[PDB]
């Protein structure tokens, strides 16, 4: 399958703080690609769609970025609502798959 | 806009023949009639005229002065024109200008030329 | 007189410009649209073929809420992802066929966004207006 | 500034190709009486004085008239023009019967010898109850044998009957105009060494085409245009033996042809408003009618157009001019039409030559007929009246049709031979210098500038 | 890409729905109504008529001036006397075609109303702009 | 043919002073005439276009009026590049006659 690394696994850092996730596919997808959100309880929704097309709604403080093997999500500064989980799917051949995750902590 | 040159050899020798030639370009306008003059200045005067020509046909209108060596051509390939002079004399002591004319919705511009020095002197 | 000739500015031929010199002449294209047994039936066929040609560009652009002139802006932002370039060299050096082939396959989108962007603008408008 | 927004043009100026019906345009010059000819009918819209024409420039098309429109397009218009105007006219239905013939013995040369046949039949008269008995004339090829005693029929009789031409009508061609609706261009490609396909820098517009002659002709091309730097060969492979060569001269060539004989007429009823004509009595010595053109210009410019050719086969060939392999009447000679009458010469004296590497007068016979059935058509025939007094008429000889034959190996030689017979390709010689196109107003580029509320 | 299929919004379809979702998806419909030897000539007439009717109904809108827009209001005060209603349950719960056929019999006079309002208006501001 | 004059023939008018050019004709040439202005170092040109007719996009410091064989032209101050030489041209019949040249010197 196309294997889908998220990095960093975990994070802790302070409100309003700058910071960037990042998205690493197996082989080239080219940018067939997008990010969704989520928190414990509520239902998943999309974020950012193929990583460079803003969804309508979302504060313009997060940034999309990328391409081939390499995508990156950056938030100038960071917010309470922010800290939440995030995943990179796949929207290219079959099967489906989804990213492994990663968390955004208080410190 | 247009931009019109000319260029010609040294001091020819008088009992040769002199040769010149000019280029004219059409440039904003699309279609029309331009119409195009010869014209020396020698020293110690004003201008002379030296005839004109259409830029739609080869026939050619010369001037009282000379009209036995006189000899106008048009130069349809690259819109260019061709003036020569046969039993050439220190006489023409002069510098020469190559200029033309539009009517453009009676306004009638004019693009004199720069001029060149045809001198001649054995 | 002897000198004087005439010089007009005649059909479409300034077609071998820039991409920003012909848009100086365009008026006199548009005054040129609606100029006006078997041996004649024809002419009827080509007539109805004019007239309706005519009357579809009418149409799109009064759709659009651009009609009664020639240069009309809108609302609409532009994307990279359609096209690349910078101004300078747009309007430098460039032909209008050659812009036609280049933007040949992101035209319907284009077209279908401006008439909902009017949309939301006269629905704006109308309670804007209606509010006092 | 970076950020920017969409904006609309109108009246940009692009185009695209695509087809169209055209129309036609005459000279009110003919609209001056001359009511009776096939063409030039009143329709067609009088024509305006003093076209003009614009330049363009820094452009650059390609052509291709071999896959051209506007061909079979006015090839169809002149075949329905034909039909109409032979609608109108009386049937020949009841001539097919026996008739009985002689020979005709009247200080005929030995040339001449069986030519002419005198024949006479019964026919009905207006009342049905009586019949008479009436005689004419007629040439070899329009009557044939069937089975002592003597019995002819005609020759159309088991295919098919049809109309005699009406009297009064002209065949005369005449300059006619070709225009296109509004909202459409027709390009011209003005340069002078143009071979008829690929690109072509210089180019310019206009409304209406120049003047166009229509003329049915095989084996040559008559009143054509001339070329202005030198004879020219066009084709669409020259390399495939399949496709026809097309030459174009830089000059023309002079001919005479005359029939000395002389004819008069007679009329004949018969039914309520059913007159017939047939051909009366001859008055003196009669000849064979003949064409002549003259020689030195036929060698030259027979000269000229085999140095241009040596272009493409290498300098080291050796050429050969043959007549027509042979087949049906129609191909094999050359046929025309002259003062409303029809000619088949034959052409032999004409392509019999050969060339290797490093007041005299050429006179041809020519033959008569009287029953037509043009553009290879089957069950259509026409009947030519017969008319008084010497014909003589003089053209210009501007275009030939070769067919290359087929070789083996490098025989360091080839051998050519008229063709034609397709009246498209005569059409095709003259419209590969048009094209037509169609305007496309809108457009849409992006701009700085952002719309206000 | 692979699991994503393709939506529009079509013709007279939303023609079911309540007052207000309808006059969303007006401009689709305003755009199909100009689409493109015995046989030729009712065609031809169809063609014809179909030209002739786009253009007396857009003349007829250009009198009331309020030409190249969808919308547009007007002074002339709504009478009682035709269908007293209230506010929300004309613009909630009845739909277009009911409505059309309640109020068909009182357009010629509701038509004449607007065409003097406007021909007034117009005379009046003409003086006004005139001392100017 | 036809036979102009110009007056004053030769001035060296001081600079900084309303300065007049008349130019007279043989015969009647009915309202056919133009002026040209020409030094050393480059081409003639041409100042008024008709004679009667001011040349479009000539100096208002320039201005011109005349007919039949008397034309007259203004100049309201004598400028540093206006000491220059002018010529008034038929623009009639055949022959094709040029101004005598009024050049206009320092003093
Ligand atoms: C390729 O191009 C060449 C060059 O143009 C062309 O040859 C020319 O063809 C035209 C058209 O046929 C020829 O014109 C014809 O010439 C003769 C004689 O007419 C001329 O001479 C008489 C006597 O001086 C003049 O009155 C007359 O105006 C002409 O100048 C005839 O074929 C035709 O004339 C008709 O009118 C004459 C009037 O007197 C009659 O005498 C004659 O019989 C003709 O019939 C007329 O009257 C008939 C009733 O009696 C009536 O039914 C007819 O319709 C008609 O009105 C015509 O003028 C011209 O001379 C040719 N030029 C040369 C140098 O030979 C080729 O024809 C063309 N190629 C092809 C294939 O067509
Ligand atoms: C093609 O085939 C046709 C078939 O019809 C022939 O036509 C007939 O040919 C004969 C022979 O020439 C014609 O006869 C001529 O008729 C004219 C009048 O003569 C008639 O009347 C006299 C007196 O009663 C009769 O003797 C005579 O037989 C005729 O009935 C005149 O042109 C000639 O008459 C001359 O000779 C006769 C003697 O035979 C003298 O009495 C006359 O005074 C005069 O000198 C001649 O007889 C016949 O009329 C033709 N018929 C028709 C219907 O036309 C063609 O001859 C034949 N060949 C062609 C055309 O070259
Ligand atoms: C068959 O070939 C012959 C031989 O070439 C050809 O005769 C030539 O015809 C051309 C075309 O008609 C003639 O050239 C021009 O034709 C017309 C004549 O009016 C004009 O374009 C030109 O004439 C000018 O000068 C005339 C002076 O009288 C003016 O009246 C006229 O307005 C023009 O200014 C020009 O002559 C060519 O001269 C003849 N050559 C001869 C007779 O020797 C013939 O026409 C060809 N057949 C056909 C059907 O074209
Ligand atoms: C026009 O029609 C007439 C009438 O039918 C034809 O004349 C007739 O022709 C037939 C056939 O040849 C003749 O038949 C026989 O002729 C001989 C005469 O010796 C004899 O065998 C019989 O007596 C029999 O009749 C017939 O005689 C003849 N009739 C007359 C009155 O002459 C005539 O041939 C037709 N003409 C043409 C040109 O078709
Ligand atoms: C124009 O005519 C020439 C021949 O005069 C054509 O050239 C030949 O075309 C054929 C058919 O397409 C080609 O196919 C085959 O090639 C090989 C080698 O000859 C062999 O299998 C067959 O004999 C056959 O010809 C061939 O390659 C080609 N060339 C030659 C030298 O014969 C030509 O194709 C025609 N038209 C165009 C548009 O090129
Ligand atoms: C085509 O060329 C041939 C061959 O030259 C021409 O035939 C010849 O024409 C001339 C002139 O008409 C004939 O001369 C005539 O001969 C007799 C006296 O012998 C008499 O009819 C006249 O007084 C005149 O002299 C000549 O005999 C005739 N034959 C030959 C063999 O030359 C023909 O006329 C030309 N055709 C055309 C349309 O010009
Ligand atoms: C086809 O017929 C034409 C018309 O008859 C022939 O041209 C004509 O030829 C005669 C005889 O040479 C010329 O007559 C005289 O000739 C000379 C000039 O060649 C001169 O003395 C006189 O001007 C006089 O006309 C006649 O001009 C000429 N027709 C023209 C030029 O229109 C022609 O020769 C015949 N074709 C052939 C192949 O013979
Ligand atoms: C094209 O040219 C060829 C070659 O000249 C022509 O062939 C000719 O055909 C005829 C008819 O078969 C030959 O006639 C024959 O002559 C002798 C007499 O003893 C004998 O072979 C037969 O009895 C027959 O009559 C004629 O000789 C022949 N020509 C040659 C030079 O051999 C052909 O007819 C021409 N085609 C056209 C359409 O003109
Ligand atoms: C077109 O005209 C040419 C003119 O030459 C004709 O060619 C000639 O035709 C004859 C046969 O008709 C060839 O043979 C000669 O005739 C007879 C019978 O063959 C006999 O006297 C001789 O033995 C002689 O071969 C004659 O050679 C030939 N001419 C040449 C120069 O080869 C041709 O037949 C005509 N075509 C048609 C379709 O009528
Ligand atoms: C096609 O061109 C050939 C080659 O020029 C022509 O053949 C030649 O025709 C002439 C005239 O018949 C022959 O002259 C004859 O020669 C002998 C005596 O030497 C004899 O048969 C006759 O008395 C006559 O003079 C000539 O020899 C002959 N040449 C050959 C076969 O090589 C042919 O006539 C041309 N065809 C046409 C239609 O012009
Ligand atoms: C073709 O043949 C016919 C018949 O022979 C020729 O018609 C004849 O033309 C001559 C010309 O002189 C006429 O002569 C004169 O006619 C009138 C009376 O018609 C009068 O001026 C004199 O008394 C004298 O006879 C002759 O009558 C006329 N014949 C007929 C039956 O119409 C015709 O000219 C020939 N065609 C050619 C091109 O030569
Ligand atoms: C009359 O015409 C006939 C044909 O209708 C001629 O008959 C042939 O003539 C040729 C040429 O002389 C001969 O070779 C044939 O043998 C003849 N018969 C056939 C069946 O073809 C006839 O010669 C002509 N002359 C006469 C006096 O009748
Ligand atoms: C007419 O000219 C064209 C252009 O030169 C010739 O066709 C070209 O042939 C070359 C050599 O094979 C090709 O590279 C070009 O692509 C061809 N161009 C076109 C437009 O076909 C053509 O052969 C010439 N025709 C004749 C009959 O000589
Ligand atoms: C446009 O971009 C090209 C390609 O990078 C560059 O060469 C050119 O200078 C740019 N022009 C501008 C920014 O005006
Ligand atoms: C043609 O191209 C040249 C070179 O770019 C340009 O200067 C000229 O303006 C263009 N248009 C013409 C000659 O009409
Ligand atoms: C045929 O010749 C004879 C004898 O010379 C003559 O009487 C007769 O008129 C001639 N006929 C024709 C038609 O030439
Ligand atoms: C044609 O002219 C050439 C010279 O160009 C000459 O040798 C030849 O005999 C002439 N005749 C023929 C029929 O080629
Ligand atoms: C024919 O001669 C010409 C002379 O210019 C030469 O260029 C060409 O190569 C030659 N062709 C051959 C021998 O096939
Ligand atoms: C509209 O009027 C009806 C009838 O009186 C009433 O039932 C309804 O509540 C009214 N609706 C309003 C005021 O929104």
């Amino acid at each position: 399958d196309i294997q889908l690394t998220q990095s960093p696994s975990s994070l802790s850092a302070s409100v309003g703080d700058r910071v960037t996730i990042t998205c690493r596919a197996s082989q080239d997808i080219n940018t067939d690609l997008s990010w969704y959100y989520q928190k414990s309880g509520e239902a998943p929704k999309l974020l950012i769609y193929r990583a460079s097309n803003l969804q309508g709604g979302a504060p313009s403080r997060f940034s999309g970025t990328g391409s081939g093997t390499e995508f990156t999500l950056t938030i100038s500064s960071l917010q309470p609502e922010d800290f939440i989980t995030y995943y990179c799917q796949q929207r290219y051949s079959f099967p489906i798959t989804f990213g492994a995750g990663t968390k955004v902590d208080i410190k | 806009q247009v931009q019109v040159q000319e260029s010609g050899p040294g001091i020819v020798k008088p009992s040769e023949t002199l040769s010149l030639t000019c280029a004219a370009s059409r440039g904003p306008f699309s279609g029309g009639h331009f119409y195009w003059n010869w014209f020396r200045q020698p020293p110690g005067k004003g201008l002379e005229w030296i005839g004109g020509i259409y830029s739609d046909g080869d026939a050619a209108d010369y001037n009282p002065s000379l009209e036995s060596r006189v000899a106008i051509s048009r130069d349809r390939s690259a819109n260019r024109f061709s003036l020569k002079l046969i039993s050439v004399t220190t006489t023409d002591t002069a510098v020469y200008y190559c200029s033309s004319t539009y009517s453009w919705n009676n306004v009638w511009f004019d693009q004199w030329g720069q001029g060149v020095l045809v001198t001649v002197s054995s | 007189a002897v000198g004087i000739g005439a010089v007009f500015l005649g059909f479409l031929g300034a077609a071998g410009s820039t991409m920003g010199a012909a848009s100086m002449t365009l008026t006199v294209q548009a005054r040129n649209l609606l100029s006006g047994t078997v041996w004649g039936i024809k002419q009827l066929q080509a007539r109805v073929l004019a007239v309706e040609r005519y009357l579809r560009d009418q149409q799109l652009l009064g759709i659009w809420g651009c009609s009664g002139k020639l240069i009309c802006c809108t609302n609409v932002p532009w994307n990279s992802s359609w096209s690349n370039r910078n101004l300078s060299e747009i309007w430098d050096n460039m032909t209008w066929l050659q812009w036609d082939k280049e933007i040949s396959n992101y035209t319907q989108i284009i077209y279908g966004l401006l008439e909902e962007s009017q949309n939301q603008q006269e629905k704006n408008e109308q309670d804007l207006l209606a509010l006092d | 500034a970076e950020n920017l927004w969409v904006t609309v043009y109108y009246g940009v100026p692009v185009w695209k190709d695509a087809e169209t019906t055209l129309f036609c345009a005459s000279d009110a010059k003919a609209y001056e009486t001359e009511k009776h000819n096939v063409w030039a009918t009143h329709a067609c819209v009088p024509t305006d004085p003093n076209p003009q024409e614009i330049h363009l420039e820094n452009v650059t098309e390609e052509f291709n008239m071999w896959k051209n429109n506007m061909v079979e397009q006015m090839h169809t218009d002149i075949i329905s023009l034909w039909d109409q105007s032979l609608k109108p006219c009386v049937k020949l239905t009841p001539l097919c019967v026996t008739l009985q013939c002689t020979n005709v013995t009247n200080n005929i040369t030995d040339d001449m010898r069986g030519e002419l046949k005198n024949c006479s039949f019964n026919m009905t008269t207006e009342l049905r109850d009586k019949k008479q008995k009436v005689y004419s004339l007629f040439y070899r090829l329009d009557v044939v044998q069937i089975n002592s005693n003597k019995e002819y029929r005609l020759i159309n009789c088991n295919t098919s009957a049809c109309t005699q031409a009406c009297p009064k009508v002209s065949f005369e061609p005449i300059p006619i105009h070709y225009c296109a609706p509004a909202g459409f261009a027709i390009l011209k490609c003005k340069d002078k060494k143009f071979n008829g396909t690929g690109p072509c820098p210089s180019v310019s517009t206009v409304q209406c085409t120049h003047g166009i002659k229509p003329v049915v002709s095989t084996q040559l091309l008559l009143n054509g245009s001339l070329a202005e730097e030198e004879v020219m060969i066009r084709s669409e492979n020259i390399t495939n033996n399949a496709k026809n060569i097309l030459v174009q001269f830089n000059t023309p060539v002079q001919i005479n042809c005359t029939r000395p004989n002389n004819n008069t007429r007679k009329s004949i009823r018969i039914g309520p408003g059913q007159a017939f004509y047939a051909t009366g009595d001859i008055i003196g010595d009669i000849r064979q009618a003949h064409c002549n053109v003259s020689k030195a210009t036929w060698n030259e410019t027979l000269g000229k157009v085999v140095k241009q050719l040596r272009k493409h086969f290498g300098n080291n060939t050796i050429i050969r001019f043959a007549n027509s392999s042979g087949g049906d009447l129609e191909v094999t000679t050359h046929s025309f039409n002259c003062g409303g009458e029809f000619f088949y010469c034959n052409t032999s004296g004409l392509f019999n030559s050969t060339w290797i590497s490093n007041n005299d007068s050429i006179t041809l016979p020519c033959r008569i007929k009287q029953i037509i059935n043009m553009w290879q058509r089957i069950g259509q025939c026409m009947y030519a009246p017969p008319i008084q007094g010497v014909i003589r008429c003089v053209s210009n000889i501007t275009g030939l049709i070769l067919t290359r034959d087929g070789g083996s190996t490098n025989s360091t030689t080839e051998t050519f031979r008229p063709g034609g017979g397709d009246m498209r390709d005569n059409w095709r010689s003259e419209l590969y210098k048009y094209k037509v196109v169609k305007i496309e107003p809108l457009g849409v580029a992006p701009t700085r500038c952002k719309r206000r509320v």
